[PDB]
This record gives C-alpha cells, structure tokens and sequence, in this order.
C-alpha cells in the first residue's frame, strides 16, 4: 500500500549541491504534509524539512535554513530535497516522511546516503575467503567475500543473486587509516553442499557503478 | 530547541520482563510526544502517539504514559523481535520537531559460544602487495568477545580491526569479523597464522590457524 | 457505549469511525488521539486501526459502578497537513453489571 521511495543520495564535495527525490504512492499525496528527516551514521534522529499537501507552506530546522529547500510535485507524487553549500556535518541517512496527525512520522523511505567529503570515489577490490579442508569444522563449513578499499559508503552484497539469505552475516565497514572502507560477507553453509553448489557473491558500490560477482571455491592445494 | 533525552541509552532484558524506557523533555511538553522502533537497517516505525495512542499492528504490550516533562513507553512482556532502538519525539510546538536520542534494547539469551573460522589471504589478493587474514566468530552470546591475532605465536596488536553484526533476528546471537592486514613482505616472513578466541561459552580459548603456503 | 464491571484489560468495547462530510472522495486519513487532558492515565487505551477507524479498548482489569460510573473520552481526530487541524468528540462510556461518529469540521 503505502509506499516511499527514495533516490539521489551519493558523495558530494564541501560546498556542493545535491537534490534527493522521494517517489510516493498507496495514497492520497497532496493530503499529507511531507518531511525530511536524518540520521548521521551511529547517531540519532534530526528533522530536517517540512512542506504542506498544497507545497505552499514551508519549514526548514536551524542547521538547514538558507542552504536547503523542500519541494513538491503533486502530479508526479515526488518529494525534493533541494542541499546546496554542503558540509561535512550534512553527511547522514536522509529519510522523507509521511506526516501523521500533529507532525508524528507514519511511513518513511527506506533513506538514502548522503556523504560530504572532498576525496575521490574509490571502487572495491572483490576477495574470496574460500572453505577450505580444515574450515569444514564438522558438517558446517564457512565461506565468504571480502569488498576492500572503497569509497565513499554503501555496498551492498548478496549470495547467489539473493537466493541464499539464511547463514549470511554483511558485517559493518571499517574505515582503514587510508580513508578506505573495507567489509566482509560471510556465509555458513553444509560441508556436504561444497561439491554440488556453486556460491557467487553479488557485490555492488553504485557511487563508482562498480558491479563484481565473485565466485567463492573451495582452494585446490 | 526543546531537548529530550531518553534513559537508560542502552538495556539489555530477559523474554516475559516488563521494560521501561524513560523520556525527559527540557522544558514541559503537552501531549504530542510521540514513540518509535528502529530496527537495525530499517527506518523508523511509529509505535505510540501522542502519549498513548496504540497504532494498526503494533502488540498491546507496547503502551505509553506521562506527562509535563516525564513520559514513559512501557513493554510490558518483552518478546526476541523487540530488538531495536527507540526514540520518543516532542512535536507539540513545531517547527521544530525533536527527538530523544534512542535507547537501544538487547535481548538477553543463553550462554553460545562461538564457531571460528580462520582465512588466509587469497592469491588475487597477493599479487597485489597486501595480505588480508580474517577470523570469524559466529553465532555468539554474549557480545563480549576477545580475538587475539598471533603470527608464530607472537601477540600482534594496532594490525587488526574488528567489525560485530547487530543481534541476529531468529536466536539472538553476535557475529564477530577481525582482519589483520599486513604486506605481502611481512606475510612472507611467518608461517603459523593464529586466530584465539577467549568467550564465556568456552572452557579455555579456541585457537584456528593455518601454516602459509601448505593446506 | 459501555463497558462490563467484570472486563478484563485490552478488551474492544467500542469502534470510532472519523467522518469529514466534506470529502466525498475518501483522499483525507484521520489520525486519533486522546485529548492533552485524557492522554495519560486513561482507563481505556485508543488503538487507531489507520483506515479512519480506532478502536477504545479497556485499560484496566475490572470497573466499578460505584467508584465511577461514567467516563467522558475526549476523543481528537486530526488532519495530516502543516499546519495541522483538528476536531474533538466526546465519547460517553457507562459502567454496566453484566458505528460512533466522530466528526472532521
Ligand atoms: C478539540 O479539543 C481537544 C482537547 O479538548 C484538542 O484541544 C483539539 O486540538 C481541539 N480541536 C480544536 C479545533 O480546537
Ligand atoms: C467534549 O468533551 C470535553 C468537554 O465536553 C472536551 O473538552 C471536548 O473538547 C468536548 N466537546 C466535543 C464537541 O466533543
């Protein structure tokens, strides 16, 4: 029913401009007043924007005001987040928000990254993390990828182009002393599956369009 | 602008306890004060309104009370799937809206101890001058954990980093991923690569390893 | 409506319905809520179905005809705009030993 769907998020340099989009359906649009609300990574909950059903009327928090706009199209049921004079403190999860009763948040996007930074778009580098014939410790054998040395957040990473879910761990990115992001995903399958399935890793870094799928095998030695 | 701050800002509660999370607000607030829940990787979803307005498809366990500049958002019998952090929000004077700064709830479960798994660096990856060792500890309670990396049975230390999943969402458990990252040259110099692991599920520590090179 | 002496807590006793004559093709939701007086407290709990409905569900295990025999539920039904609006309707629940209009103007 009710949907948000959100779209613009990406690396931008201090001092840059980005505009965010938020596609809405399942209801009446122009009924609802509409909101941006972010989150810095690890931190809380900031409102950002508000605008009436009509586009009209306009609201803007301390930390945005004169630099952001907010902006609708009723015809197209599409939400804008106009940023512009960008800094480092702006990077965040920005979410756009449907309002509820007296300015209560009821359906969100699921967000969209907004890094602020002046260093350059890095692409990963895919790595196996193989089984091998001592990691079969039983019946259950470990497997997995690891996405080094990008930039800026997020990848995403799936197994076998999403029908392998159970067992899978995507741990949380660590920031290298080289101002580079590296993760790893994991996958905790049957020894006995390792001669007869084949397990590919699904790495994807939309900021450098870097699309990787990785084949994990058991290493012949 | 209006503060709320949320107590405690973690909690850790057992399936069937009656937790409590507290909201003060800076200053007296009407009735708009209003309850969230944020799963790890989702957005928030709106629990309460306006103090104690229960929403469609949330359980009756959830409640809210308060008023002035004390509310509460009560879980009267806590459930596994009541892992997240929640946030209370003022909108009774907007703009603006504010909100606390989250209480993030740990469900507590048995003791597990975890499965480990050493890596070594791929050959891709070697051919390129860095080596990559990851250790994995999987499906564990509690979170504390301590992974000890050793290179011929020699203590490393500011070579690794370590990275813990959030609560997994059918049995409650961590999962722990440490990298040690060295040159290719480095690597070259030692054979025996060690990962141990000392955890409350464990007797004395598990130790994975492998010899470089040989399999 | 009315409420059991011998109910037991989280019990529906009543369906509010959110009416704006005003809209005859069905674009605005009503958000419910009880009003800044009755918000903390209550004996009842207001559960908002999302579909311009709420249900008034007991609070309290057990009510006494003698101790209060009547509650007044100032019930508000709100617009979802900037800046918002609301209305309120008073629901009369009675004590007994054992389809509501609210409207949007
Ligand atoms: C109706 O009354 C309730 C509580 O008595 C709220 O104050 C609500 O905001 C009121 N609506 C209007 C339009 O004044
Ligand atoms: C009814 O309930 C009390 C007083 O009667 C509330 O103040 C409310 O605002 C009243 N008015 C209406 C129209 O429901």
């Amino acid at each position: 029913q009710v949907q948000l769907l959100e779209s613009g998020g990406g690396l931008v340099q201090p001092g840059g401009s980005l505009r965010l989009s938020c596609a809405a359906s399942g209801f009446t649009f122009s009924s609802h007043g509409m909101h941006w609300v972010r989150q810095a990574p690890g931190k809380g909950l900031e409102w950002v924007s508000v605008i009436s059903g009509s586009g009209s009327n306009t609201g803007y928090a301390d930390s945005v005001k004169g630099r952001f706009t907010i902006s609708r199209d009723n015809s197209k049921n599409t939400l804008y987040l106009q940023m512009n004079s960008l800094r480092a403190e702006d990077t965040a999860v920005y979410y756009c928000a449907r309002q509820w009763g007296s300015y209560a948040f009821d359906s969100w996007g699921q967000g969209t990254l907004v890094t602020v930074s002046s260093a350059s778009t890095k692409g990963p580098s895919v790595f196996p993390l193989a089984p091998s014939s001592k990691s079969t410790s039983g019946g259950t054998a470990a497997l997995g990828c690891l996405v080094k040395d990008y930039f800026p957040e997020p990848v995403t990473v799936s197994w076998n182009s999403g029908a392998l879910t159970s067992g899978v761990h995507t741990f949380p990115a660590v920031l290298q002393s080289s101002g580079l992001y590296s993760l790893s995903s994991v996958v905790t399958v049957p020894s006995s599956s390792l001669g007869t399935q084949t397990y590919i890793c699904n790495v994807n870094h939309k900021p450098s369009n870097t699309k990787v799928d990785k084949r994990v095998e058991p290493k012949s030695c | 602008d209006i503060q709320m701050t949320q107590s405690p800002s973690s909690l850790s509660a057992s399936v069937g306890d009656r937790v409590t999370i507290t909201c003060r607000a800076s200053q007296s607030i009407s009735s708009y004060l209003n309850w969230y829940q944020q799963k790890p990787g989702k957005a928030p979803k709106l629990l309460i309104y306006a103090v104690s307005t229960l929403q469609s498809g949330v359980p009756s366990r959830f409640s809210g009370s308060g008023s002035g500049t004390d509310f509460t958002l009560t879980i009267s019998s806590l459930q596994p799937e009541d892992f997240a952090t929640y946030y209370c929000q003022q909108s009774g004077t907007f703009p603006p809206t504010t909100f606390g700064q989250g209480t993030k709830v740990e469900i507590k479960r048995t003791v597990a101890a975890p499965s480990v798994f050493i890596f070594p660096p791929s050959d891709e990856q070697l051919k390129s001058g860095t080596a990559s060792v990851v250790c994995l500890l999987n499906n564990f309670y509690p979170r504390e954990a301590k992974v000890q990396w050793k290179v011929d049975n020699a203590l490393q230390s500011g070579n690794s980093q370590e990275s813990v999943t959030e609560q997994d969402s059918k049995d409650s458990t961590y999962s722990l991923s440490s990298t040690l990252t060295l040159s290719k040259a480095d690597y070259e110099k030692h054979k025996v690569y060690a990962c141990e692991v000392t955890h409350q599920g464990l007797s004395s520590p598990v130790t994975k390893s492998f010899n470089r090179g040989e399999c | 409506t009315f409420v059991c002496e011998k109910a037991k807590a989280d019990q529906l006793i009543q369906t509010l319905h959110a009416v704006d004559k005003d809209d005859p093709y069905s674009g605005h939701q009503f958000s419910f809520s009880l009003a800044p007086e009755a918000a903390s407290g209550s004996n009842f709990t207001i559960q908002d179905n999302k579909d311009n409905t709420a249900g008034i569900l007991t609070r309290k295990n057990g009510y006494n005809r003698h101790e209060m025999s009547t509650y007044l539920l100032p019930v508000v039904i709100s617009d979802n705009d900037y800046p918002v609006q609301s209305s309120t309707g008073t629901v009369t629940v009675r004590v007994c030993a054992c389809p509501l209009e609210v409207l949007f103007q």
